[PDB]
């Protein structure tokens, strides 16, 4: 059979459609009748159009017979099985439609039969109520007229060229015109055939089915529309074919809006096709703008780059106000619509389009700066360098002329760069070099775990190569010439952490170390800004790496300023310190001054051969006898003095180590917990959040997790936190991340790190586990700020041990009952709020132990016997008779009364008569209400 | 019967009229990406996982911070 065969996909289209003209020219109604019978059977139709149906019957009365015999297993017909052998089939479909119409092109088309008939049946099956039918009457009436554009195509061809001769006939002048004529009298009859088919599939399938309600037969329209209108400009790319995908792109449905944007990048790829599109981009240029900005982010790319062809065609078509909503997409978080915007950017200021700043990219860079400045969205250029990479590779990767910018005076004629701009330039450029250093995108443009490709790893190695090479001899003199800037000399000091430092030895640049060294020790001289400092220290760590033939020379200067560092603290410190006298705030200034430079470097330094552990001991004592030390000198001296015992204790890993070591540092490190417990109760709150973030990272390190791994010589380096400390924890928690309900932001940011560390706690086992009732209270109430904290929290504590968190969860929602007794009283109402909200938390609680059921029945069962004992603990002062106080707790475990297996049901309540009377057992609203409910959520 | 037989076929002209007037359902506003480099780096080191794995005071040698990462067991 035809579909048969079509479906098995064996045989070539063109012997199928061969065998059917053969057929067809023996006797016409039985070919007839069997490609009939193929659209019907290419539905899912499992039934037979007789002959003598198709003699007597009419093709309204056919569909209505062929759809009562139309055998259904699934609502599924083969243009949406899901599959293989059925993405074969779709193709073949198509593909016999435009075999036939080809190979029928010069004959039988023409005869008064074959086409109308299945124009016919097609229109018919194009108008019925079944999908099956309609979808698929609808692909073959589409691809049918792709079929006939190309006749139509093929016959113009043909009757210009006849034209052609008939005007050289009569030029040189026969029945050579007369036969010529015949031609174009024939090519007339033929054309106007074709024109007359056409426009009955346009008038009697597409006009009412690029309106259907199923959007898949919409984009079936729309996309043929496209390629008819590329293929037949000159009879399909009038407005009024056009007219219909202007009303498509206001479509709800995203692909039909796919498919509309993909039909118009089609016509603007060729430019010749422009006066006729002018009128329509006019028209809806304001749609197209609008959809950049589309919910689907797919049609946003697709109108993105409509825009560019658009651009490229006719300019003056898009206002300025326009392009300034699609450049705003640079800073997008999704890179394919980021991607699609720097191309925009780059062929309307970029594209269009010597050493130095007389360098052929010199206007580019000062052009991608002045963009990046009247743009107020982002501070950084890290999102508009990696929209902009994968096509402006060339100005990014051109390092030369950037640093000719920063470091080369300014041509006669040509305006300097103002600080705002060379602070500009400094962070376009950083950026570059991280992201050829480095060939990630920046976070939420990308996985960031991509395997590199052999290309990718030479990219990288040239890059990095180059860079070394020129910022070796650069990045000295750049310094020097913008120490005193923090934001400047902070990018800057980023740039030796990629480059490859044997070059410094293979290339002989060690007279360049020696110079970027001298210049890193003068701003750490100069500069007192915590982030500066921080860029100085991990930019010497970078530097000082022992693999490196260069670690010599930078382990002497690295020493040499740290030598001076501690003398002058010691100096500064004994006169500081000094029993008497008054201090001077220049003092504390130049003490402040020297602390901040050293804890900077001894976070990434070792710096054990200054022993520094006396002197800051001596500082924080101070603060402890007197009280009036400088908040921001105790905050430093809190910080140096951790890096002091975290760098001992990695050195006592070597077994080379004596007890007296061991020793040693369980005194010093047991001393700094006690200075940092009397800091957590002070005044200022810099001051108890340092102490508190310190204490927090000091006990897990010295926790007794430092004995596991086979390190059982770290035995007696254990330490365990006291019931004080852990009291005194848990105050600054319920005071400084609880709180009352861009700086909010960060204080958020903030208050999330305070609540990870005591959570950290919680979770390794370092802090008792009731400790966490006051945090799993706050779960609702703080949901939006710390409930992702509080999650992971309860989550790790049930594998440490279900039954500890059941009680633990138990105690916060009896917490939260305590202070409404404490506010609305024994007397309260039952609907109020706070009732209500407490009765949330036990909803949300209940369903984090649904989880393996039949594991967590000692859990749950803890839970009710340790609610039922609070509910009934408090008795009526009033009577033995009046409900017991607290009673309307229970209210709250009747949540959880679901969890428990029916086993589990009968047991607890059996512990509940424990605590509650036969006389108990009385019906009334009086409060007995409440009881009545748990009763009636255990017994059924 | 399970056959797909759809009773509305085509889409009203008041629904297409509409379509052509209001377009604020299928259009958005921009999601910046962070903006600020504090924010990017809290984009990073922000979340529940590389905070309950990395330190409250930032350690800047690998050294020191293994001192940490191996009590996190």
């Amino acid at each position: 059979m035809l579909f048969e065969v079509v479906k098995m996909g064996k045989s070539a289209m063109q012997s199928v459609v061969d065998d059917w003209i053969e057929s067809y020219k023996h006797d016409r109604d039985i070919a007839l009748l069997d490609l009939i019978n193929f659209f019907i059977q290419c539905s899912g139709c499992k039934g037979v159009v007789t002959a003598e149906m198709f003699r007597h019957m009419q093709n309204s009365e056919i569909i209505r017979k062929m759809t009562e015999e139309f055998d259904e297993d699934s609502g599924d017909y083969p243009l949406t099985m899901a599959g293989p052998q059925w993405k074969k089939f779709k193709s073949s479909f198509c593909e016999f439609i435009g075999v036939l119409v080809r190979q029928c092109q010069y004959s039988i088309i023409y005869d008064e039969y074959m086409m109308d008939t299945v124009i016919s049946l097609l229109t018919g099956l194009s108008d019925s109520q079944v999908r099956a039918f309609r979808h698929t009457s609808t692909l073959a009436a589409m691809k049918l007229m792709t079929a006939l554009v190309n006749v139509a195509l093929n016959l113009s061809i043909n009757m210009d060229n006849t034209q052609r001769q008939y005007e050289a006939e009569r030029n040189k002048m026969n029945e050579r015109l007369e036969l010529l004529l015949q031609k174009r009298k024939e090519l007339q009859e033929n054309q106007d055939e074709i024109e007359n088919m056409m426009n009955a599939i346009f008038k009697g399938v597409f006009v009412h089915r690029y309106r259907d309600a199923i959007a898949e037969i919409r984009a079936i329209c729309i996309e043929e529309i496209g390629i008819w209108m590329k293929m037949y400009s000159d009879a399909f790319l009038n407005d009024s074919y056009l007219k219909y995908v202007g009303w498509t792109m206001h479509d709800k449905q995203g692909e039909v809006r796919l498919k509309c944007l993909t039909a118009l990048q089609g016509l603007y790829y060729n430019k010749e096709l422009n006066s006729k599109l002018e009128l329509f981009t006019s028209r809806f240029k304001d749609r197209i703008v609008s959809m950049t900005l589309d919910k689907e982010y797919d049609v946003a790319v697709q109108a993105i780059k409509l825009l560019t062809l658009v651009l490229q065609s006719s300019e003056e078509v898009l206002t300025a106000e326009d392009c300034e909503n699609v450049y705003h997409l640079v800073y997008s978080a999704h890179r394919p619509v980021a991607v699609a915007a720097g191309e925009f950017l780059y062929k309307k200021l970029f594209s269009r389009r010597r050493r130095g700043r007389q360098g052929p990219n010199a206007n580019l860079v000062k052009t991608l700066v002045f963009f990046f400045l009247e743009s107020e969205l982002h501070e950084h250029a890290a999102y508009l360098v990696d929209s902009m990479w994968d096509c402006a590779t060339e100005l990014l990767k051109d390092w030369e002329c950037m640093n000719s910018l920063l470091l080369e005076e300014p041509l006669s004629g040509e305006e300097a760069l103002t600080d705002r701009q060379e602070s500009a330039l400094i962070e376009i450029m950083l950026c570059t070099i991280r992201q050829a250093a480095e060939c990630h995108p920046p976070v939420g443009r990308g996985t960031g775990k991509r395997v590199l490709t052999a290309k990718e790893k030479k990219t990288q190695l040239d890059d990095r190569t180059k860079i070394t090479e020129l910022f070796a001899v650069a990045l000295p003199q750049l310094l020097a010439k913008y120490s005193v800037d923090a934001e400047k000399v902070t990018n800057l000091l980023q740039l030796p952490q990629y480059f490859d430092l044997e070059i410094y030895t293979t290339g002989r640049l060690e007279k360049h170390l020696d110079a970027l060294l001298r210049q890193i020790r003068n701003i750490v001289e100069k500069h007192t800004d915590t982030d500066v400092l921080e860029a100085c220290s991990k930019t010497y760590h970078a530097l000082c790496n022992e693999e490196f033939t260069i670690f010599n020379r930078v382990d002497i200067s690295r020493s040499q300023l740290i030598d001076e560092l501690a003398d002058k603290f010691n100096r500064l410190l004994e006169d500081f310190l000094q029993e008497g006298e008054e201090p001077d705030e220049d003092d504390a200034y130049q003490v402040l001054s020297t602390l901040k430079r050293i804890t900077a470097f001894h976070n990434a330094h070792d710096l054990s051969k200054w022993d520094l552990f006396a002197c800051n001991y001596k500082l924080l004592k101070t603060g402890i006898e007197n009280g009036d030390m400088p908040e921001q000198i105790v905050i430093h001296a809190l910080q140096c003095t951790h890096y002091v015992i975290l760098w001992q204790l990695a050195k006592i890993t070597e077994s080379s180590s004596t007890k007296e070591d061991l020793l040693r540092l369980k005194k010093q490190m047991r001393v700094f917990c006690q200075i940092c417990q009397h800091y957590l109760t002070n005044v200022n709150t810099t001051v108890k959040e340092q102490a508190f973030t310190i204490l927090c990272d000091i006990l897990m390190i010295f926790s007794h997790q430092i004995m596991s791994g086979g390190r059982d010589m770290l035995e007696p380096l254990v330490y365990t936190p006291d019931s004080s400390l852990q009291s005194e924890l848990l105050s600054f928690i319920l005071d400084h991340v609880f709180i009352e309900q861009a700086s909010k932001i960060e204080a958020l940011h903030k208050r999330r790190n305070l609540l990870a560390a005591f959570c950290k706690l919680i979770v390794y086992t370092v802090v008792e586990m009731n400790t966490a009732a006051d945090i799993f209270k706050q779960y609702m109430k703080y949901y939006n700020d710390y409930g992702d904290i509080i999650k992971e929290t309860m989550s790790k504590t049930r594998q440490i041990d279900k039954i500890q968190c059941a009680k633990t969860l138990i105690l916060s929602l009896q917490q939260l009952f305590n202070e409404m007794i404490q506010e609305n009283g024994y007397n309260f109402d039952r609907s109020s709020s706070t009732f209500s909200g407490i009765k949330e938390l036990a909803r949300r609680f209940a369903l984090t132990f649904g989880l393996d059921q039949l594991k967590t029945r000692e859990a749950i069962a803890m839970l009710h016997k340790d609610g039922i004992e609070f509910a009934f603990k408090e008795p009526n002062p009033q009577g033995e008779s009046h409900p017991p106080l607290n009673l309307a707790f229970l209210d709250i475990l009747s949540e959880f009364s679901s969890k428990l297996l029916r086993q589990d049901k009968r047991t607890v309540y059996v512990y509940l008569e424990k605590f509650m009377t036969f006389q108990m057992s009385l019906r009334r609203e009086d409060v007995w209400l409440p009881l009545m409910s748990y009763r009636n959520s255990l017994l059924a | 019967r399970k056959l797909i037989v759809d009773s509305v076929k085509e889409l009203d002209s008041k629904t297409i009229r509409a379509q052509l007037s209001d377009y604020s359902d299928i259009v958005t506003t921009l999601d910046l990406a962070p903006p600020t480099k504090k924010l990017m780096m809290w984009k990073e080191t922000g979340g529940v996982e590389k905070l309950f794995s990395l330190p409250a005071q930032p350690l800047w040698n690998n050294r020191l911070l293994k001192l940490f990462t191996r009590c996190l067991t």
